[PDB]
């Protein structure tokens, strides 16, 4: 539905990428999600503020993701990719689901040399 | 990724039922596990959920009797239910990531749990012999009649795994005696009936009965 | 917290598309009701079809899609296949309580096939105990609706029969068991199993004679 800047990270094989994504929503925040769409839409990590963290199929997302709250009330949703290989490139995006309906996504393009 | 439910097969209206759901190959910290049961003939009833983060939610009609807990080190979720009633006999399933997040959704196989003051009872296994009245088109039918056992979990295999094509083992039926009966049949090229031997392997673990009966033609 | 209702029964041809829906008594369904669909076949067999409104479960074919349409959640098969003939249950989440619908009975009309019929006399190894069970099997038919009547010397029986159907072919098979006391088994002599099905021009009878 709605988009929220987001850049192109130009990285070198072996780098570390720290993609962060914030929303102010609390009352109407249903879930946060990290997805990698390349030729798949691949769900990496799904966090629900009451039901906890859930990893998408094939993924070890528990160690690479985090959701914390700023006391100015913003929720930080973050994905960390370590020692990125040539294959980790492609379109990462962060999708917030709001109540009762809408979606706010932020798209990150990781381009590896 | 495999879900196996395990628990007592028959428990009396006295006890507290305790089943445990064991998940391979996934940490319960990023998966949730729910318990759904279905008494025979009646509809599904959700009972409760243990989320990835350890919180729980229960069905309001069973909240007072039901306790769902987990052991993240063994990757297991437990259900204990006190004040067992006789309806509470049902098929018990666990489903992971259900209802939430509903992605990676998977529903286990289920374990039968029968609640009654009754006694264990082993089956009687008779042959359903192949014969002239058992051939249509060049293929004869043969089978086993597994009769008068209790409670419901019985299993049947033919030639202890060798026979799979053409084997359909029907769901048991509950006779007015209160005992189950069940039929397992195999279709075979009848042109082969003289050279093969076929034998069904019946196993009813609530009565520690294993039996094999040779189905030989008539 | 609410009542979840689904269509009682639906039918298609193979290659058709059907949409099952799942109505919430409490208003329009949001994604926050996490609607999901499991498929029941024979034998207490549940397969997760789709969950979280639109996410196919691991293994679910691509013809399965889910959506929110009208005030309800909807599972849509596109290109129904004969294997999809089943009962589908939906369930909705109401912030703490999960309520199931009653389940839709999707029939997918494959081609009509008459059952092959076999009859099994009581074993010696059973008469012995004073009971006699006659067994009648209907093998591989479609549609699933079949009659089975036991005639003992052309006399209908009542209350001593039990049957059960299973699906595999995606055709049905059926086993009906007649049980009498060996005392009663022995005044009568023709033991007959009578089958009617859409695949039969006239009802078929497979019978037997005690000794003969
Ligand atoms: C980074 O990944 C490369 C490619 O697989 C691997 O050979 C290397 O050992 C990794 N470096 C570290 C510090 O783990």
């Amino acid at each position: 539905e709605l988009f929220n800047v987001g850049d192109d990270v130009y990285a070198l094989p072996g780098s570390d990428i720290n993609l962060t994504c914030q929303t102010k929503e609390k009352n109407f925040l249903v879930q946060m999600q990290w997805s990698k769409v390349t030729d798949k839409n691949d769900m990496i990590a799904l966090y629900h503020p009451q039901y906890g963290l859930y990893c998408g199929q094939e993924h070890a997302c528990e160690s690479q993701v985090a959701a914390t709250e700023t006391e100015k009330g913003v929720t930080n949703w973050t994905l960390y990719l370590r020692n990125i290989s040539s294959a980790l490139g492609g379109k990462y995006e962060c999708i917030f689901t709001l109540y009762p309906e809408g979606i706010k996504t932020t798209v990150y393009n990781l381009i590896v040399e | 990724v495999q879900l196996k439910e395990s628990g007592p097969g028959l428990v009396q209206p006295s006890q507290t039922l305790s089943l445990t759901c064991t998940v391979s190959g996934l940490s319960l910290t990023t998966n949730s596990v729910s318990w759904i049961r279905q008494p025979p003939g009646k509809g599904l009833e959700w009972m409760g959920v243990i989320w990835s983060n350890g919180g729980t939610d229960y069905n309001s009609d069973i909240k007072s009797r039901l306790s769902i807990s987990r052991d993240t080190s063994k990757s297991q979720v437990f259900l204990k239910m006190n004040s067992l009633q006789t309806e509470d006999t049902a098929m018990y399933f666990c489903a992971r990531n259900f209802p939430y997040p509903g992605i990676n959704f998977d529903w286990g196989q289920g374990v039968m749990v029968t609640v009654s003051s009754a006694s264990t009872k082993g089956p009687s296994v008779f042959p359903l012999a192949p014969s002239s009245k058992s051939t249509s088109g060049g293929t004869a039918a043969l089978g086993c009649l597994v009769k008068d056992y209790f409670p419901e979990p019985v299993t049947v295999s033919w030639n202890s795994g060798a026979l799979t094509s053409g084997v359909h083992t029907f769901p048991a039926v509950l006779q007015s005696s209160g005992l189950y009966s069940l039929s397992s049949v195999v279709t075979v090229p009848s042109s082969s009936l003289g050279t093969q031997t076929y034998i069904c392997n019946v196993n009813h673990k609530p009565s520690n009965t294993k039996v094999d009966k040779r189905v030989e033609p008539k | 917290q609410a009542v979840v209702t689904q269509e009682s029964a639906l039918t298609t041809l193979p290659g058709g598309t059907v949409t099952l829906t799942c109505h919430s008594s409490t208003g329009a369904v949001t994604t926050s009701n996490y609607a999901n669909w499991i498929q029941e076949k024979a034998d207490h067999s549940f397969t997760a079809i789709l969950g979280g409104t639109s996410n196919r479960a691991p293994g679910t074919p691509a013809r399965f899609s889910g959506s929110l349409l009208e005030g309800k959640a909807a599972l849509t098969i596109t290109g129904a296949q004969v294997e999809d003939e089943a009962t589908y249950f939906c369930s909705l989440w109401y912030s703490g309580h999960l309520i199931f619908g009653g389940g839709t009975k999707l029939t997918v009309k494959r081609t009509v096939a008459a059952p092959s019929v076999f009859i099994f006399p009581p074993s010696d190894e059973q008469l012995k105990s004073g009971t006699a069970s006659v067994v009648c099997l209907l093998n591989n038919f479609y549609p699933r609706e079949a009659k089975v009547q036991w005639k003992v010397d052309n006399a209908l029986q009542s209350g001593n029969s039990q049957e059960s159907v299973t699906e595999q072919d995606s055709t049905y098979s059926l086993s009906s068991t007649l049980t009498l006391s060996k005392a009663d088994y022995e005044k009568h002599k023709v033991y007959a199993c009578e089958v009617t099905h859409q695949g039969l021009s006239s009802p078929v009878t497979k019978s037997f004679n005690r000794g003969e």
